C-alpha cells in the first residue's frame, strides 16, 4: 500500500482559500490518513487526527474532510507560516504506513 | 508530555547506532511510539513501531532484518539500534508517540521528539 | 481425612494468572502444619488470621487459587494493592481473609529458551472487581475506530507472554503462588 499526494507545489498568493489532497494506491482501511506538516530541517507536527478531526492544541482553519479514498486537507486562511510542507499518513492497514510525498506551499 | 531525544551520533559505516528516546512530564502507558528517519532533503519514512507496554516491535521491509526496536516501562524510555548504518543512512530520527488520555488512547501520534543527527561519516 | 493440599501445592502444572485455577476445598480435615513447616516456600504471610493461629479455627468454603507469576509481582498479590497483575489479572479484595503462599519455580517452570506458555492480561478497559477470573482474548481497542479483532495500530492482543528463562535474575524467575482465601466443614 502506497500513498501519493497532489500537486507536489501549491504555488499561489498568500491569505486565501488551498485544497490538499491524498489520493491514496490502496483503500485506508479505517479512515486512519493523519495530517502533518513539517518545516523544513524541524520536528513535524500533527494538524488532523483520524483522517479528519482537529487536533488537540491545534486551533482552527485546518479540515480533514472525507474518508476511505477521496480524501481533503482543507486549510482556510494562509499565513505566511503556513508555507510549509504538508504529509500524509497511513498508520491504519499494517506494516509500512507509508507517507507521502509532501507539498510545498509556495507564495 | 515531551519525548526528549538523545543527542546527534557521528558514526562510521561499519558501526551500529543507539538512539534513545526518553519520554518527560508522565509515564508510558500502551502508548504505541513509532519511529521516523528523514534523510535531509527528502520526506519522512518508516523505521518501525513498538507498542511500548507490550514490546511488540514491527520494523518496515526495507529494514525487516537489522533494527531492533526496544522499549523499557522502568526507566520511561524507548530505544533504537540501526544495523551496519550504511552510506544511505545520514538522517534526522524522529521517535514520534499517541498520547493516552488514561480512559482511552488518542488515534495520532501527536507529542514527538526532536530528532537524532545520525551522521554517516 | 486430610485435606487434597497435595495435589494443589505439590501439582505437576499450574495455569496462567488471566485463568487463575480456583479449587473450593471443603468437607475435611486442613493440616497446615505440612504448609508453614515445609522450609520451601519463600514468600509467606498471612492476613486476619495469625498463620500459627488459623490451624485449629474452623472455617467453612477454603478456595486454593493458584497461578504463576514473575517474582517481581508477588507483592502485587496483597488486599489494597495497586498495579498490573492486582488490577488486570487477579484482584484481591480490601477485607481479604485467607492467605498467599508463594515460592520459587525456576527448576520447573522457567525451561531452557524461553517459556511462553504463561501469559498475563496487560491491556484492559478496566480494573477487576475481586476474585474475576477473565478468560477472553478479543483484541483490545485503545483508540475511538474500533477494528473488528484484527491486529493492527490501537489494536492489542492483551496477553503478553512471559518471557521466562533459567539466565534471568531472581526477580524475573516464575514463582508458582497459590492463595488461601476462607469464609463449617474446613476444621483442624
Amino acid at each position: 500500500i502506497v500513498l501519493t499526494q497532489s500537486p507536489v507545489t501549491l504555488s499561489l498568493s498568500p491569505g486565501e482559500r488551498a485544497t490538499l489532497s491524498c489520493r491514496a494506491s490502496q483503500s485506508v482501511r479505517n479512515s486512519l490518513l493523519a495530517w502533518y506538516q513539517q518545516k523544513p530541517g524541524q520536528a513535524p507536527r500533527l494538524l488532523i487526527y483520524a483522517a479528519s478531526s482537529r487536533a488537540t492544541g491545534i486551533p482552527d482553519r485546518f479540515s480533514g474532510s472525507g474518508s476511505g479514498t477521496d480524501f481533503t486537507l482543507t486549510i482556510s486562511r494562509l499565513e505566511p507560516e503556513d508555507f510549509v510542507v504538508y504529509y500524509c499518513q497511513q498508520h491504519g492497514s499494517s506494516p509500512p504506513w507509508t507517507f507521502g510525498q509532501g507539498t510545498k506551499v509556495e507564495f | 508530555m515531551q519525548l526528549v531525544q538523545s543527542g546527534p551520533e557521528v558514526k562510521k559505516p561499519g558501526t551500529s547506532v543507539k538512539v534513545s528516546c526518553k519520554a518527560s512530564g508522565f509515564t508510558f502507558t500502551n502508548s504505541a511510539m513509532q519511529w521516523v528517519r528523514q534523510a535531509r532533503g527528502q520526506r519522512l519514512e518508516w523505521v518501525g513501531w513498538i507498542v511500548v507496554a507490550s514490546g511488540n516491535a514491527n520494523s518496515a521491509r526495507r529494514f525487516h532484518d537489522r533494527v531492533t526496536i526496544t522499549s523499557d516501562m522502568s526507566t520511561s524510555t524507548a530505544y533504537l539500534e540501526l544495523s551496519s548504518l550504511r552510506s544511505e543512512d545520514t538522517a534526522v530520527y524522529y521517535c514520534a508517540l499517541n498520547h493516552c488520555s488514561n480512559t482511552t488512547c488518542l488515534d495520532g501520534f501527536d507529542i514527538w521528539g526532536q530528532g537524532t543527527m545520525v551522521s554517516v561519516s | 481425612n486430610l485435606c487434597p493440599f497435595g495435589e494443589v501445592f505439590n501439582a505437576t502444572r499450574f495455569a496462567s494468572v488471566y485463568a487463575w485455577n480456583r479449587k473450593r476445598i471443603s468437607n475435611c480435615v486442613a493440616d497446615y502444619s505440612v504448609l508453614y513447616n515445609s522450609a520451601s516456600f519463600s514468600t509467606f504471610k498471612c492476613y486476619g488470621v495469625s498463620p500459627t493461629k488459623l490451624n485449629d479455627l474452623c472455617f467453612t468454603n477454603v478456595y486454593a487459587d493458584s497461578f504463576v507469576i514473575r517474582g517481581d509481582e508477588v507483592r502485587q498479590i496483597a488486599p489494597g494493592q495497586t498495579g498490573k497483575i492486582a488490577d488486570y489479572n487477579y484482584k484481591l479484595p480490601d477485607d481479604f481473609t485467607g492467605c498467599v503462599i508463594a515460592w520459587n519455580s525456576n527448576n520447573l517452570d522457567s525451561k531452557v529458551g524461553g517459556n511462553y506458555n504463561y501469559r498475563y492480561r496487560l491491556f484492559r478497559k478496566s480494573n477487576l472487581k475481586p476474585f474475576e477470573r477473565d478468560i477472553s482474548t478479543e483484541i483490545y481497542q485503545a483508540g475511538s475506530k474500533p477494528c473488528n479483532g484484527v491486529e493492527g495500530f490501537n489494536c492489542y492482543f492483551p496477553l503478553q507472554s512471559y518471557g521466562f528463562q533459567p539466565t534471568n535474575g531472581v526477580g524475573y524467575q516464575p514463582y508458582r503462588v497459590v492463595v488461601l482465601s476462607f469464609e463449617a466443614t474446613v476444621c483442624g
